[PDB]
């Protein structure tokens, strides 16, 4: 971390991924489209 | 009232509400409490309605509001709360979050309601409810508007309890060639209903009904009912007559382009003043169908129709039948021939959509204005030099200017700011920017109420603060920068000359104080020019408009003012003392402002934006420019005597009393000054390095900010613990920028032992405070003041000396987090 000593770590904050012993998992919004099933409370659509 | 929130899906019955209570708003035999009533529902009822729900309501306001009767002051309260609330709906491009946005049609009575009250107003008889009402509802009208708004159906003519009344047409005649283009009109109609009539599976039968579903009228024209066809055609001899009435002409010597077999009408063009055209025809139409339904009404006894009001307010749905169908009909005069003459309409199309902002009407009106105020300004002051006794005939136009254009500007200017100052290249406000046309505009609009309120405050009397005002937010609003690189000649030369007059006044104001024209003068710089200057200039200095707005005219103007100012602060008069706080912050502004390093005349040939490089040697003859720039004015030191001056001030110790001129004009000069040159000089962060660069015109470096920083610490250490001084507040906000160019050797040099004597200081009125109140009785009770007193000047030198510390501090503080500093520790304890 490059600014926590100047802003941050005097003020109490703690780096989020501090006691890991593993890298943070992360997911992405791919931009596949894929089939979903219609939401029961979609603002739009209904199905009976 | 707050249950109708979120309503939309039964908007017919909350419209028939709407419409029912504001009808009974306007009622007769109605005692005072129930119209209050009334009014109170109503206006709780459009708090919660959802905007696009009032647009019905819009648009009979937008008929009913600007006659400006008694009726009309609770539809002004209704309008003015309503747009100042959803103010967003309309002007933001995105709208009203969940509320969506307004609509064209919606945006086109906005703009009549607005065009409708101001012209009612500005013709009206002076009424100070009337005025007070509905200055406000302007107000927010405008500000709902947005600036670039253009009008799809943008009127020049502008033409005109409704009374529909279309023209006479059956008084006019009819030609023959006409009739011909008639019968072949009704055989098109015939062909058109007929195919009607197919697809609603009618045929020629021998008596009309429902059920046999047979139309005995449809069938071929020669077989055609001579008694029917007339019958058929009288609409449309009746158009032609009407457009006969209004003088329009149709020569078919040029040419253009049962069984149903209509032609299509769709697939031939349709000109734009053609639409105007059919947009008229079809204003006839309706007037006609109103008058029938005013008659029907008028039967019955009283009762108004929903849909009574004009065919240009009706929104395109409605109006679509008609001006449809007048589209057939004048398409079907192209087919035949008939192209109708436009004459007066043909000479009022013109104009762009830059014209047809309402930015650009609005300053339009108001320069129109700007000059009727001046003719009435000028026969104001030929009554009090002579005649002090009459009644002004101008009374009216005098009373709307002030109390309805001055408060219009100033609000409309302050909403509008960043649309006025964006440029194509850098866009400022959330979206859209003012045209050249409309920036030269607000140029002049500025330039002109300044030369109108030149030597008059006295005359304008209370509403001077509001010129004064005015003028400070047309300042604030002026882009300068294109006007002055491309602009009109007029335009430029009035920029100049309000220059040159503020030049020429200050210069008469300095010579006067040095030693009732002169009180004229006097009160006229002190009050309208000394600030609106300094605004002007603090402008130009903020968007760094200095480079291209001052230069040649504008320069030699701004070195008078420069060292006129400089010059006067040396006196000693009680007037000077009491003005020297507004001289030294225009100072100060016009220091940041100017593009030429005046203190540094012998760097002057590297500068590019100076007159004695833009303007050849044989120019600056023909003014009275001196040959070398050291002469444009001597009377200011160079840099290097100024600092040294300051130096040697703050180390011999010297009170505020022996340096009044110093502190509260050179230095604050100095600190608007060095910041400025510093980019432009030496050190400084280089873009142009790697290419051809001159040599800079400044020799300014962190080493001078630094050794000012110090002196003027220094100097409020001087003058810290003395009973009056409100300098220092003054003397700290001047000097706050250039803290950001400190070394880090500052801190142990000189904040430390400030810091500390101001600690040492409150340890021991704290200590008398509590002795203090050991003591009792008189003792305490007096005393208490002494120590009172002696808090408040402790706090005087604290706010004078913390916002400097606190701007070190920020620029400092990664530093001393990075490495341990004893130095930024002690500063802590202390």
């Amino acid at each position: 971390l490059r600014f926590f000593a100047i802003c941050g770590l005097q003020e109490g904050f703690e780096p989020f991924a501090i006691n890991m012993q593993r890298p943070v998992t992360t997911w992405f919004s791919k931009s596949l489209p894929q089939f979903e099933p219609v939401p029961l409370e979609h603002p739009h659509y209904e199905v009976a | 009232a707050p249950l109708f929130a979120g309503t939309e899906h039964r908007a017919i019955m909350v419209d028939s509400m709407l419409h029912t209570v504001y009808r009974l708003s306007r009622g007769r035999s109605l005692t005072k409490a129930q119209r209050d009533v009334i009014e109170d529902c109503l206006m709780a009822l459009c708090r919660y309605i959802r905007p696009s729900m009032l647009q019905h309501l819009l648009r009979r306001l937008v008929f009913d509001v600007p006659i400006l009767n008694e009726f009309a002051k609770m539809p002004l309260k209704l309008l003015t709360n309503h747009y100042e609330r959803c103010w967003k709906y309309y002007c933001l491009p995105t709208g009203w979050a969940n509320f969506g946005v307004t609509s064209e049609e919606e945006l086109h009575l906005t703009r009549k309601l607005f065009w409708g009250i101001f012209d009612s107003l500005a013709h009206k008889k002076y009424d100070q409810e009337l005025y007070r009402i509905a200055m406000p509802c302007l107000c927010a009208i405008a500000g709902a508007l947005p600036p670039d708004y253009v009008d799809a159906s943008y009127s020049s003519k502008t033409e005109k309890n409704f009374d529909p009344r279309p023209v006479e047409t059956l008084n006019v005649i009819i030609p023959e060639k006409l009739d011909s283009f008639i019968n072949k009109f009704a055989e098109y109609t015939h062909e058109k209903w007929a195919f009607d009539k197919i697809q609603n599976n009618w045929s020629y039968g021998e008596n009309i009904d429902e059920e046999l579903k047979t139309h005995p009228m449809l069938r071929p024209y020669k077989t055609f009912s001579e008694k029917d066809k007339e019958i058929y055609r009288w609409p449309i001899k009746e158009s032609l007559k009407a457009m006969i009435a209004w003088e329009w002409t149709v020569e078919k010597a040029r040419e253009g382009e049962y069984n149903p077999q209509p032609p299509d009408l769709s697939v031939v063009t349709l000109s734009r003043e053609l639409q105007a055209m059919a947009e008229q025809l079809a204003e006839n139409y309706h007037n006609t169908w109103g008058r029938k339904k005013k008659q029907e009404l008028e039967a019955k006894g009283g009762g108004s129709h929903p849909l009574l009001v004009p065919y240009d307010t009706l929104t395109a749905k409605e109006k679509a039948r008609d001006r449809e169908k007048a589209q057939e009909l004048l398409k079907f005069l192209q087919m035949n021939g008939y192209a109708v003459t436009r004459g007066l309409k043909d000479m009022e199309l013109d104009t762009s959509s830059i014209e047809k902002r309402f930015a650009f009407g609005f300053l339009q009106q108001l320069l129109r204005w700007m000059d009727i105020s001046q003719e009435f300004i000028a026969h104001l002051e030929a009554v009090v030099s002579s005649g002090r006794v009459e009644k002004s005939p101008h009374e009216q136009e005098i009373k709307f200017f002030a109390k309805i254009l001055l408060p219009l500007i100033n609000q409309y200017f302050t909403n509008h700011c960043l649309y006025f100052l964006s440029t194509p290249a850098k866009v400022l406000g959330s979206g859209g920017h003012a045209s050249n046309k409309e920036k030269e505009m607000i140029t002049s609009l500025f330039c002109k109420l300044a030369a109108l309120v030149r030597h008059r405050v006295s005359l304008f009397g209370t509403d001077a603060p509001a010129v004064v005002n005015c003028l400070h937010i047309l300042a604030r609003s002026l882009d300068a920068r294109t006007v002055m690189k491309s602009g009109p000649e007029i335009v430029k030369a009035g920029l100049r000359s309000f220059f040159e007059s503020a030049s020429e006044d200050i210069e008469k104001m300095v010579e006067n104080l040095r030693l009732k024209g002169v009180g004229q003068n006097l009160t006229y710089t002190t009050v309208a020019l000394l600030p609106v200057l300094t605004t002007l200039f603090q402008h130009i200095a903020q968007h760094q408009f200095g480079d291209d707005v001052i230069l040649d005219d504008v320069q030699v103007s701004c070195y008078r003012t420069l060292c006129s100012i400089y010059s006067l602060g040396t006196t000693r008069n009680p007037y000077v003392e009491k003005l020297r706080p507004a001289l030294g912050e225009c100072l100060a502004r016009l220091a940041a402002a100017m593009p030429v390093a005046f203190l540094e005349p012998e760097l002057n040939e590297y500068n590019a934006c100076s007159v004695y490089t833009t303007k050849s040697p044989r120019e600056r003859a023909i003014l009275g420019l001196p040959n070398s720039v050291e002469e444009m004015c001597p009377d200011i030191p160079v840099l290097e005597r100024l600092m040294a001056e300051i130096g040697g001030l703050a180390e011999s110790g010297a009170r505020y009393t022996e340096m009044p001129h110093v502190i509260e004009i050179t230095l604050p000069m100095l600190c608007s000054y060095l910041p400025r040159w510093w980019e432009r000089g030496p050190e400084a962060p280089p873009p142009a390095l790697p290419a051809g660069a001159p040599p800079p015109c400044t020799a300014v470096t962190s080493d001078h900010l630094n050794s000012l920083l110090g002196n003027i610490l220094r100097i409020i250490v001087n003058n810290l613990g003395i009973d009056e001084a409100s300098w220092m507040k003054r003397l700290a906000v001047f000097a706050q920028p250039i803290v950001s160019r400190a070394r880090p050797e500052l801190l142990r040099s000189h904040f430390i032992p400030t810091i500390g004597r101001l600690r040492k200081r409150a340890g021991k009125v704290v200590a008398e405070e509590e002795q203090l109140r050991l003591e009792a009785k008189a003792e305490a009770e007096e005393g208490e003041l002494l120590v009172r007193d002696e808090f408040s000047v402790l706090c005087r030198d604290l706010y004078a000396l913390y916002p400097l510390l606190i701007r070190y501090v920020d620029n400092n503080r990664a530093h001393w987090l990075t490495e341990p500093n004893p130095n930024a520790e002690e500063l802590f304890r202390m």
